[PDB]
RNA sequence: AACGAGGAAUUCCUAGUAAGCGCAAGUCAUCAGCUUGCGUUGAUUACGUCCCUGCCCUUCACAC
C-alpha cells in the first residue's frame, strides 16, 4: 500500500535508487528479495505510464 | 432612514417579572401562582404520607 | 426456434405468421417481382431475401429495418442458407 | 410597472417588470419573436424588453420629444420597429442595429 | 434630454435587513465584543466598576471593556452612511453571540443607560421598539456567513496587513457584490478573530487604529465611495 | 420499403382521448416535454445526471437508499422533486411537489421556448461546484462528481424556497426564474453565486 | 506522525 | 481551462482526514499522465473530476 | 367457456383484482372507464402498461378491475400491477407464448414491479 | 401587557428511517394532565474513514 500511494515522479526517483544500489554488490545481495519485490510491484503498477516516457535515460536504467 | 427609540426596564431583572400595567391583574397573577404551588406541594406530600 | 413461419408472395411482399396461433405480426414489402427464396439465419437477427428482380435485400428481423440492398445481373431463382456458416447460394438465371 | 399574466388563469402572474416611474401607456410583443417585449412610456423612451432577462432591457429606444403612445411592429421585418410621438413624427427603429437613434 | 422622474418627493430609504441579500451594502462586524452579565441584580461586567468581582471568575481585566464597544456602536450608527441606509452592523461578543443591529435604532449616548440594554438584551433574546412595532435589536443563531450577503466581499483590520486607500479599494470592487468589515473591538490580542470568516487582511493606516475610528475611517471612504455624502 | 405491424384501425370500447395515444407514440414528461434531445454539455456529469429512461411522471416509488451509488441512476426529475419537499410542513408530500414541478416546467417552456429539461440539465450542470474546501485553516480540495449533482439541486430549491419565503412570487414561479437564470449562468441566481463563492475561496486557500 | 509511503517519499 | 481526468484507483491506509478520500486520476486528455488528488464527496473508480490545476500533487491532509 | 385470467395486484394494503376475458378493449376500474381514475396527476401511471405495449393488443381484450385498501398512491400502484400481470397472463394461455416474451421484456425493461411486488420488508442492520 | 418560529450550549437520528395526518382500544403491572396499537403521505444526506474522541483485541499443505 505505500508504494501504491507514490506519485510517478517519485519513481523515476526509486527506480534512480534502485540503478544506484547495483553497483554497491553487498548491499544488492544483502537486501535482494526485498529489492526484487519492490521494484518489481512498483513496475506492475505504474507500468502503463511508464512505457508512455520517451526518456532515453530512463531506457537506460532499466537496461 | 426612519429612527426609533428602544424600550426597556432600567434595572432590569430577569429573575424579577415583567412589570404589569393593571396592579389588581398582577395582583391575582401572584395568587394563582401561590396556589398552584401549594396545591402541587400539599398533594405531593399527602400522597407520601399515604405512602 | 419454430414460431415464425415466413410467406413469399409472387407481388413481392413478404409476410410474416406465428406459428403456434397462425396470427400475421409483420409485413416486409421490397421487392417489386415475385420472391423466390426467404431464410432467417440461427440468431434470428438477419433476414435475407431473393426475387425475380435479381435483387436481394438484408432485413433485420429483430428491428425490422433494411441493412442493405444488393442487385445481381439476372433474375434468381432459389436460395439456400447455411446458417452454420452464414453463406446462401442463389441459382441465378444466367 | 408592466404585469404579464397566463391568459385564462387570472391568478397567476409570471413576471412583473417596472418599467418606469411615469405612466406606462403601450405594452405590446413582438410578432415575429415570441420572446422579446416592447414597453413604451411617458418617459419617452420605448424599451425593448426580455421575458427570460427583465432586470434591464435588451434595447432603450429615446428621440422622442413628446408622449409616445403608438407602437408598431412592421410584419417581414423583425429587425425593425415604428413608434409615434405626439410630436407629429412617425420614428422607425432597427433593433439589429446599436438603436437609440431613429433610421 | 433625460427626462425627470415622475414623482420628487423625498422617500426614506428602504431599511435593510439580514432578509434581504441581494442590495449592495456595508457591513461592519465589531467582533470580540466583551458583553457579559453576571448577578450581583444582574450588570454588564465592567473593566473598572466590577474589578474583585472579575477576578472570582478568573477573567482578566483588561479584556472586560464594553465601553469600546459602546464607542464604535456609537459613531457607526451616527454615521450619514447609516442615514443614507447603505450600513447594517453585527456584533459578535467574545462568548460566542451574535447580535445583529437593525439600522433603525438610536442608542443611548450615556454609557450606563447602554449597559441597562445590553444585559437585557442578552436575557430576553430581544428588544423592541417604544411604539412597539420592530425588534430593533435581536440574536442570532451562528454562524454569520449565512446572514451575510451572498455575493460579498469579507476583510478585518490587521496593523500588521499592508496600508491600503479605502476608498480605492471600493471603488475597484465589483458592484453587484457588498462588503463586510470585520474590526476587532477588542482592546489587544492577536488578529485572528474572523480568519476563518475572512480571506484577506487589509490595513488601513500606519499608525495603530482604535476600533472605533477605523470602522469612521472605513465608513467615510465608502460614502465618498459611493457617493453618499 | 414498408414494414407493417397494424392491418387495423384500433378503435377500443373505452374512448381514449388522443393525447394519450400520441404518448403511445413516444414517452413524454406530463405527456408534453421528450427526452429525446437532452444531452448533458458535461462529460463529467454524465452517468449521474441520469435522462436516457423516459418517464411520465416523476412519481416512481423506487428504492434509491439500499445500496451507495443507486441514487445516480433515478431520473433527474424526480430527485428535484424529492428535494422540493422540505421545512417540515412540507414533509410526506410528493404530490404537490410533483405539481408544482408540472407548473415549473410550463413556466419555463413560456418564458424560454427551449425544451424545460434542458434548461433543467443546464441548470444542474452550470451550478455543482468544481472544488470545495475543508477545514484542517481551510485547504483546497476535489469534489466527486455525485457530490456536485446533490449540491447543485441543493442550491437550487433553497434558493428557490428562500426567494419566495414571504414574497408574492409563489414556489413554482421563483423555482422557474431560479433554474432559467442558472441556465444561462448569469449571476442573477442564487445557486450560480454560491457556487462562484466556494469556487473562489477555494482558490484562495489552495 | 507520518505514515508509512510518507516516509519513504521523505527519504 | 479545466481538465478532465478519471480516478482509476481509490488509495487506501492514505490515513486522510474524515470524508477525505486520496485518488489516483489519469488525465483524459493524455491516457498516459497520472497525478494524485483529494476528493471531498463520494468517489468510486471511474468517474470524472475536473480538475482546476494540473500541477499541483496532493498531500495528506491529517 | 369465454376464455378469462384473474390476476391480483398489491402495494402496501391496496389490492387490486383484474379479470381479463375476450372482448373489445373494454377496460373498467371499479366500474369506470381508465380516465376518470383518480388523483388526475398520477393518471399516466395507470396508462403505463397500455402505452408501452400498444393499444393495439388491448383492442382484443376486456378488463375488469375491482380495488379496495391502501390510499390514492398504493391503489394506483395495485391498479397498474393486476393490469399488467393480467394482459401478460392472458396473452401466455390464449396467445403466442412468443407475444408472451416480448410483454415480458417490455415491462421488465420498463419498471419491474409492474411484474414483481414491491415488499420493502424490514431489514435489521 | 404578550407575541411574529425561538440565542449560547446540549441531545437524537440511516429506508418504508426522519417528518406530517387521522382512526381505534384502554387488555390484573404503568396510563386518561395520558398510554398503547392501526393505517395513510414519505424524503435529504451518508452507507466510507480510523485523521480526532472513546471502547476493545493481539504481539496439516502452498505462499508469506
Amino acid at each position: 500500500d505505500a508504494l501504491m500511494v507514490m506519485p510517478f515522479s517519485y519513481v523515476l526517483k526509486f527506480l534512480k535508487f534502485i540503478d544506484t544500489v547495483m553497483q554497491n554488490k553487498t548491499l544488492l545481495h544483502s537486501h535482494l528479495p526485498l529489492i526484487c519485490k519492490n521494484l518489481f510491484f512498483i513496475i506492475k503498477f505504474n507500468h502503463k505510464e511508464l512505457v508512455s516516457q520517451k526518456n532515453e535515460e530512463l531506457k537506460l536504467q532499466i537496461n | 432612514i426612519p429612527t426609533h427609540a428602544p424600550k426597556y426596564e432600567e434595572n432590569f431583572n430577569p429573575d424579577k417579572k415583567s412589570y404589569d400595567p393593571d396592579r389588581t391583574r398582577s395582583e391575582i397573577n401572584k395568587m394563582k401562582a401561590q396556589l398552584k404551588k401549594e396545591r402541587k406541594f400539599t398533594m405531593k406530600e399527602i400522597r407520601k404520607d399515604a405512602k | 426456434c419454430g414460431n415464425f413461419g415466413f410467406i413469399g408472395s409472387s407481388n413481392g411482399s413478404i409476410t410474416i405468421y406465428n406459428m403456434q396461433s397462425g396470427i400475421l405480426r409483420k409485413k416486409y414489402k421490397l421487392h417489386k417481382r415475385a420472391v423466390t427464396g426467404i431464410s432467417l439465419d440461427g440468431m434470428n437477427r438477419k433476414m435475407v431475401s431473393c426475387g425475380l428482380d435479381g435483387i436481394v435485400g438484408f432485413y433485420d428481423f429483430n428491428k425490422s429495418t433494411l441493412l442493405g440492398k444488393l442487385k445481381l445481373d439476372a433474375p434468381i431463382t432459389a436460395m439456400v442458407y447455411h446458417r452454420s456458416s452464414d453463406l446462401f447460394a442463389l441459382a441465378l438465371d444466367d | 410597472l408592466v404585469s404579464v399574466y397566463d391568459s385564462y388563469n387570472p391568478r397567476t402572474i409570471l413576471l412583473s417588470i417596472n418599467a418606469s416611474t411615469h405612466p406606462t401607456h403601450v405594452t405590446k410583443f413582438h410578432t415575429q419573436d415570441n420572446k422579446i417585449l416592447a414597453t413604451a412610456s411617458d418617459d419617452r423612451v420605448t424599451r425593448l424588453w426580455d421575458i427570460s432577462n427583465a432586470y434591464e432591457p435588451q434595447l432603450e429606444l429615446t428621440g422622442a420629444t413628446d408622449y409616445v403612445r403608438t407602437l408598431s411592429f412592421i410584419p417581414a421585418a423583425p429587425h425593425l420597429v415604428a413608434t409615434g410621438s405626439y410630436d407629429g413624427l412617425i420614428r422607425l427603429y432597427d433593433t439589429r442595429s446599436s438603436g437609440s437613434t431613429p433610421i | 434630454q433625460k427626462a425627470l422622474p415622475a414623482s420628487l418627493v423625498p422617500q426614506a430609504p428602504p431599511v435593510l435587513t439580514s432578509k434581504d441579500k441581494i442590495t449592495k451594502r456595508m457591513i461592519v462586524v465589531l467582533a470580540m465584543a466583551s458583553l457579559e452579565t453576571h448577578k450581583i441584580k444582574y450588570v454588564l461586567l465592567n473593566c473598572d466598576d466590577h474589578q474583585g468581582l472579575l477576578k472570582k471568575m478568573g477573567r482578566d481585566i483588561s479584556e472586560a471593556r464594553p465601553d469600546i464597544t459602546h464607542q464604535c456602536l456609537l459613531t457607526l450608527l451616527d454615521s450619514p452612511i447609516n442615514k443614507a441606509g447603505k450600513l447594517q452592523v453585527y456584533i459578535q461578543t467574545s462568548r460566542g453571540i451574535l447580535i445583529e443591529v437593525n439600522p433603525t435604532v438610536r442608542i443611548p449616548r450615556t454609557f450606563k443607560r447602554f449597559s441597562g440594554l445590553m444585559v437585557q438584551l442578552l436575557h430576553k433574546l430581544s428588544i423592541r421598539s417604544v411604539n412597539s412595532e420592530e425588534k430593533l435589536l435581536k440574536v442570532i443563531k451562528n454562524p454569520i456567513t449565512d446572514h451575510l450577503p451572498t455575493k460579498c466581499r469579507k476583510v478585518t483590520l490587521s496593523f500588521d496587513a499592508p496600508v491600503i486607500r479605502v476608498q480605492d479599494y471600493i471603488e475597484k470592487l465589483d458592484d453587484d457584490e457588498s462588503i463586510c468589515v470585520f474590526v476587532g473591538a477588542m482592546a489587544r490580542g492577536k488578529d485572528n478573530f474572523a480568519d476563518e470568516y475572512v480571506d484577506e487582511k487589509v490595513g488601513l493606516s500606519n499608525y495603530p487604529l482604535s476600533a472605533s475610528v477605523a470602522c469612521s475611517k472605513f465608513c467615510h471612504g465608502a460614502e465618498d465611495a459611493w457617493n453618499i455624502l | 420499403f414498408e414494414v407493417v405491424e397494424e392491418f387495423t384501425p384500433v378503435v377500443l370500447a373505452t374512448p381514449i382521448p388522443e393525447e394519450v395515444q400520441q404518448a403511445q407514440t413516444e414517452i413524454k414528461l406530463f405527456n408534453k416535454w421528450s427526452f429525446e434531445e437532452v444531452e448533458v454539455k458535461d462529460a463529467s456529469l454524465v452517468d449521474y445526471v441520469q435522462v436516457r429512461q423516459p418517464i411520465f411522471v416523476a412519481h416512481t416509488a423506487g428504492r434509491y437508499a439500499n445500496k451507495r451509488f443507486r441514487k445516480a441512476q433515478c431520473p433527474i426529475i424526480e430527485r428535484l422533486t424529492n428535494s422540493l419537499m422540505m421545512n417540515g410542513r412540507n414533509n410526506g408530500k410528493k404530490l404537490k411537489a410533483v405539481r408544482i414541478i408540472k407548473h415549473t416546467l410550463d413556466i419555463i417552456n413560456v418564458l424560454t421556448d427551449q425544451n424545460p429539461i434542458q434548461v433543467v440539465v443546464d441548470a444542474i450542470t452550470n451550478t455543482g461546484p468544481r472544488e470545495d474546501t475543508t477545514r484542517v485553516r481551510r485547504q483546497a480540495v476535489d469534489v466527486s462528481p455525485l457530490r456536485r449533482v446533490n449540491q447543485a439541486i441543493a442550491l437550487l430549491t433553497i434558493g428557490a424556497r428562500e426567494a419566495a419565503f414571504r414574497n408574492i412570487k409563489t414556489i413554482a414561479e421563483t423555482l422557474a426564474e431560479e433554474l432559467i437564470n442558472a441556465a444561462k449562468g448569469s449571476s442573477t441566481s442564487y445557486a450560480i453565486k454560491k457556487k462562484d463563492e466556494l469556487e473562489r475561496v477555494a482558490k484562495s486557500n489552495r | 506522525s507520518l505514515k508509512a509511503g510518507e516516509r519513504l517519499m521523505e527519504a | 481551462p479545466v481538465t478532465l481526468a478519471k480516478v482509476i484507483k481509490v488509495l487506501g491506509r492514505t490515513g486522510s482526514r474524515g470524508g477525505v478520500t486520496q485518488v489516483r486520476v489519469e488525465f483524459l486528455e493524455d491516457t498516459s499522465r497520472t497525478i494524485v488528488r483529494n476528493v471531498k464527496g463520494p468517489v468510486r473508480e471511474n468517474d470524472i473530476l475536473v480538475l482546476m490545476e494540473s500541477e499541483r500533487e496532493a498531500r495528506r491532509l491529517r | 367457456a369465454v376464455p378469462s385470467v384473474q390476476t391480483f395486484g398489491k402495494k402496501k394494503s391496496a389490492t387490486a383484482v383484474a379479470h381479463v376475458k375476450a372482448g373489445k378493449g373494454l377496460i373498467k376500474v371499479n366500474g369506470s372507464p381508465i380516465t376518470l381514475v383518480e388523483p388526475e396527476i398520477l393518471r399516466f401511471k395507470v396508462y403505463e402498461p397500455l402505452l408501452l405495449v400498444g393499444l393495439d393488443k388491448f383492442s382484443n381484450i376486456d378488463i375488469r378491475v375491482r380495488v379496495t385498501g391502501g390510499g390514492h398512491v398504493s391503489q394506483v400502484y395495485a391498479i397498474r400491477q393486476a393490469i399488467a400481470k393480467g394482459l401478460v397472463a392472458y396473452h401466455q394461455k390464449y396467445v403466442d407464448e412468443q407475444s408472451k416474451n416480448e410483454l415480458k421484456k417490455a415491462f421488465t425493461s420498463y419498471d419491474r414491479t409492474l411484474l414483481i411486488a414491491d415488499s420493502r420488508r424490514p431489514e435489521p442492520k
